[PDB]
RNA sequence: CGCGAAGAACCUUACCUGGUCUUGACAUCCACGGAAGUUUUCAGAGAUGAGAAUGUGCCUUCGGGAACCGUGAGACAGGUGCUGCAUGGCUGUCGUCAGCUCGUGUUGUGAAAUGUUGGGUUAAGUCCCGCAACGAGCGCAACCCUUAUCCUUUGUUGCCAGCGGUCCGGCCGGGAACUCAAAGGAGACUGCCAGUGAUAAACUGGAGGAAGGUGGGGAUGACGUCAAGUCAUCAUGGCCCUUACGACCAGGGCUACACACGUGCUACAAUGGCGCAUACAAAGAGAAGCGACCUCGCGAGAGCAAGCGGACCUCAUAAAGUGCGUCGUAGUCCGGAUUGGAGUCUGCAACUCGACUCCAUGAAGUCGGAAUCGCUAGUAAUCGUGGAUCAGAAUGCCACGGUG
């Protein structure tokens, strides 16, 4: 069977959003396109940097971007240097004057987006993909994930045909609602086409 | 049908018959306009219209005057 | 003179912490506050159908609810208008304020 | 859907925009009004003369992301698919699946 | 069903006359959920019953429903081939039900021209006992005596 | 003495306010005969006055908003026999027996994605 | 098979015909020239090709650079081209079925088994008791939304019980009771009583309670199954085309019709048709928008023009119902297909091919062979109302209440 997204069922329960911000009909389609623009650039960009997470909300005219990255020292760069070169080209992007923060994330192990780009990454240089699942469930576990499973699919070792190995640890229950189920994804473009990585990451309920 | 505050046709059917008309009677006009209401100065000439591909020609009867110019060039063959 | 505030907010929680710092802000600085009084709450409502292509039963009903408050100030103060005006609250909620 | 289609519809909002919104609306209350002029309106034949995608009915809606024609939703100005990986990622604000 | 055995609904009596079993007779009369008009029918054919046979209105239903009333019907049941015609002796509350709604598609079949003429002419045969809700009941009666043998 | 109570069914939502002294019944400013054509919806809002008794005994003032016929009867019902409970008490007992004490839970069903209605699935074809 | 398509006149558009373009309709890079833009002009079906005017936003260690346009040659673009049997992502399905597994132990040469079976019980691998098993995980259940009672707070644009006044209108003083609104809480747990039962789990009944044994409805779809579906949403490995399979335009086509099937709507009528009066909803939408009042028109509509980003104004008179009249079992005062005439509106444009109105015309059809579908209660049946898509184009789709 097909499983609901564990965020979209969660939103306005456990998650919250990442656009924060109210509009009437008018502007709505505008403000949607803009969001769209300024993560689609902040991703292109910030690559390397190790991002999880592109909070925007919008106060007043203003547009206010909050980054969530486990190398705050990257995108700082030198004396901010990037983050006011960040801000000059977003504010393009926007119309409005934005303002860029910065948050930690302190364990890179137990955000599903980086776990998901780290095995992502790891899968284009051509490693053994059971390695590569299997050293990102450990490593969550020995930082008290309460569980974690990890799905990649699709021509794997440049196979022929596709599969979908998968590997638990621990406890992952989606059915239930006030369980916290961090949740994310990642294409690897590699030679035998596509391979998806999917991670569950709980963490504990309420 | 087009309400009583006009009738239509296209600028460049409308010039060109009137050329036809005041200079004399010829070999037949190619148009492309389907959308174009027959108007009573276009009565005698033969005009040819495109059903899609070939262009057919269509002598302008008095009976003729109010129907379009596409009611005359048949688009579908059938048997 | 009467101004009122239509408050309205796409997050129930988010709304009457802004609502409950402006019937503060008001009582402190020497006015009778109204309400503030619920409104009714458009709820918006989109079905989809779900698959990239066929399925016409494969659907996914979202909805937008919309709060919506209101508050009546009518004894103005010349320092209730500003201490409002100078007021700045979270991103979701959209003030007005008629005269 | 292609780059040419598109394209097309960036063509097609660069006119309207610029005639028929100003140049247009003098000329379809000059068609209409019947109260003022019977003979000289002279401007459906001029109508004509204005390219012809200047008219907003030869505008279609397209998924501001991927192009597409039909599932459009104009609240959002996305295909009905955009909408749903948008909606789920929490993209869009107070968005939620329902239920009643 | 299997597991789920159950209970029944109070339906409220009938207005007029506070006759419960009146009320099931408009319901089976009525469609369409239009019980309004299937009241105004029943109401009426019993004014043109129980003038024309000697009164009393709740009782000219009563002698009309007391002779279509079955007492065995049949029950069709297989035992490897051949099918076996069983009777079986009704239950007190589906003789009116099964009652009931003879009448009506009985009164449903003729050709007078209202239905509360049509209805009053199959509660006066009822009562006089001829008519197609009776020979139903005969018809009925013949298939349970003639497979007597199977019970 | 006004004593009230609130009756629903359905949409409707009806207020019953009941004084002492006399037979008569309003309700939106109209005869109990003038609003209710039909004689199966009279014999509802009457219902309660019976096991309890009324000839001449109490007025009743009503007002009903929403559903329809045989929803504001059923709702008119159940807030008559709220309002007695609050003037005599004892009559519970009686009240409850019936069963008109039973707020009536039944709300139509929603439609759904799939179904013609709520549950009214489209025709089936094997092949 | 009313499926993609939540809406093909042009557009859409991917197809055909003919007419055009070749670093290109779209993006980056370098070179050189011009501020961008504005304004009519004659050819041509149109794409396209030949003409008047105009500033200079900006800084200039003053070169021009940046905004933006054309020209130039190549790196390239482009492709709704092929493969869903190379893929990701997303979906259907068995199935909201109660199942599917693991670790450590044990039995067996081994595949494997045990657990997970047995005795009860449950909607449930639900719970208890047993037993070489002891435990764990995904599922079931609960946690979420909605509905059913009450309490607290808060009263305008919603409300009007008790007060005065009235143009008889909550309309105007006023009221904060009531409905209603939307935040916060309470309530239902086999909690209490009796009996049944291995003193177990549970079951059957009873009380009080708005609700009683998962109270009703939704959301929630285990491991997996079918090389199921989709390269035409998107992404993507490979193959392929690159003066064409890419690109622009006008007209046509996707609406064709000897036929066969699917899903719907309307019927065949007195539980009815037509005419006149008259009552009771809910839920929605609205600024290139909804559009009142009044005036014109038989009508579709038109003219004028308040209000309303909306519990305020508009769409908007719910219809079945009810009362009074009328038709008399007739292919009819049932039925409305079809065709002729005349209009209205949207739109550059209704010929191909829109919807709606008026006058006329008045087919088939008298309850449907074999077969076959849906439904267990506010359900089926029947009655209207709104929405998305949308310039216009709903008998479809999604939603709402009525009767029942």
């Amino acid at each position: 069977g097909q499983k609901v997204h564990p965020n979209g069922i969660r939103l306005g329960i456990v998650k919250p959003w990442n656009s924060t911000w109210f509009a009437n009909t008018k502007e709505f389609a505008d403000n949607l396109d803009s969001d769209f623009k300024v993560r689609q650039y902040l991703t292109k960009e910030l690559a390397k940097a190790s991002v999880s997470r592109i909070v925007i909300e919008r106060p007043a005219k203003s547009i206010r971007v909050t980054i969530h990255t486990a190398r705050p020292g990257i995108v700082i760069g030198k004396k901010g240097e990037d983050v006011e070169k960040l801000r000059k080209v977003v504010a393009d992007i926007a119309g409005v004057p934005a303002q860029i923060n910065i948050a930690e994330v302190r364990k890179p192990e137990l955000d599903a987006k980086l776990v998901a780009d780290s095995i992502t990454s790891q899968l284009e240089r051509r490693v053994m993909f059971r390695r590569a699942m299997k050293r990102a469930v450990q490593n969550a576990m020995r930082l008290g994930a309460k569980g974690i499973k990890v799905e990649v699919s699709g021509r794997l070792g440049g196979a022929e045909i596709a599969r979908t190995e998968w590997y638990r640890e621990g406890r992952v229950p989606l059915h239930t609602l006030r369980a916290d189920i961090d949740y994310n994804t990642s294409e690897a473009h590699t030679t035998y086409g596509v391979i998806g990585v999917k991670v569950w990451i709980f963490k504990g309920e309420i | 049908r087009s309400l009583k505050k006009g009738p239509f046709i296209d600028l460049h059917l409308l010039k060109k018959v009137e050329k036809a008309v005041e200079s004399g009677d010829k070999k037949p006009l190619r148009t492309w306009s389907r959308r174009s209401t027959i108007f009573p100065n276009m009565i005698g000439l033969t005009i040819a219209v495109h059903n899609g591909r070939q262009h057919v020609p269509v002598f302008v009867t008095d009976e003729m005057v109010g129907h379009k110019l596409g009611e005359f060039a048949p688009t579908r063959t059938y048997r | 003179q009467r101004i009122r505030i239509r408050l309205k907010a796409f997050d129930h929680r988010l709304i009457d912490q802004a609502t409950a710092e402006i019937v503060e802000t008001a009582k402190r600085t020497g006015a009778q506050v109204r309400g503030p009084i619920p409104l009714p709450t458009r709820k918006e409502r989109f079905t989809v159908l779900i698959s990239p292509h066929v399925n016409k039963d494969a659907r996914d009903q979202y909805e937008i609810r919309t709060h919506l408050r209101l508050v009546d100030i009518v004894e103005p103060t010349e320092k209730t208008v500003d201490a409002l005006m100078r007021l700045d609250l979270a991103a979701g909620v959209d003030v007005q304020i008629s005269l | 859907a292609k780059q040419s289609m598109k394209a097309r519809e960036v063509k097609r909002v660069a006119l309207a925009d610029k005639y028929f919104a100003k140049r247009a609306e003098l000329k379809a209350i000059i068609s209409d009004v019947n109260a003022s002029d019977e003979d000289r309106w002279n401007a459906v034949l001029k109508l004509q003369t204005l390219p012809r995608d200047s008219s907003p009915s030869r505008q279609r809606n397209r998924c501001r992301q991927t192009g597409r024609p039909h599932g459009f939703l104009r609240k959002f100005g996305l295909s009905r698919i955009k909408v749903r990986e948008a909606a789920m990622r929490g993209e869009i604000p107070g968005l939620k699946k329902a239920s009643w | 069903p299997r597991r789920r055995v159950i209970g029944q609904r109070k339906i409220l009596p009938d207005p007029k006359f506070g006759s419960e079993l009146l009320a099931k007779f408009v319901n089976i009369l009525m469609v369409d959920g239009k019980k309004s008009t299937a009241e105004s029918i029943v109401y009426s054919a019993l004014e043109t019953l129980a003038q024309r046979s000697g009164k009393s209105e709740l009782e000219a239903f009563e002698v009309a429903l007391e002779n279509v009333r079955p007492t065995v019907e049949v029950k069709s049941r297989r035992v490897g081939g051949s099918t076996y015609q069983v009777p079986v002796e009704v239950r007190p509350v589906r003789r009116n039900a099964l009652a009931m709604r003879w009448i009506v598609e009985a009164a449903r079949k003729r050709g007078d021209k209202s239905m509360a003429l049509r209805l009053a002419n199959e509660l006066s045969d009822a009562a006089e006992n001829k008519g197609t809700a009776v020979k139903k009941r005969e018809d009925v009666h013949r298939m349970a005596e003639a497979n007597k043998a199977f019970a | 003495n006004q004593y009230y109570g609130t009756g629903r069914r359905k949409s409707s939502a009806a207020r019953v306010f009941i004084k002492p002294g006399n037979g008569k019944i309003v309700i939106n400013q109209r005869s109990l005969e003038q609003y209710f054509g039909r004689e199966t919806a009279r014999m509802v809002v009457r219902q309660p006055l019976e096991l309890v008794d009324m000839v001449e005994k109490l007025d009743l003032y009503i007002t009903v908003k929403g559903g329809g016929i045989s929803g504001q009867a059923g709702a008119i019902r159940h807030g008559i026999t709220r309002a007695l409970m609050e003037y005599d008490e004892s009559l519970r007992s009686e009240l409850r027996k019936a069963g008109f004490v039973t707020r009536d839970a039944r709300q139509v069903e929603r439609k759904k994605v799939g179904l013609r209605k709520a549950r009214r699935r489209p025709q089936f074809s094997k092949r």
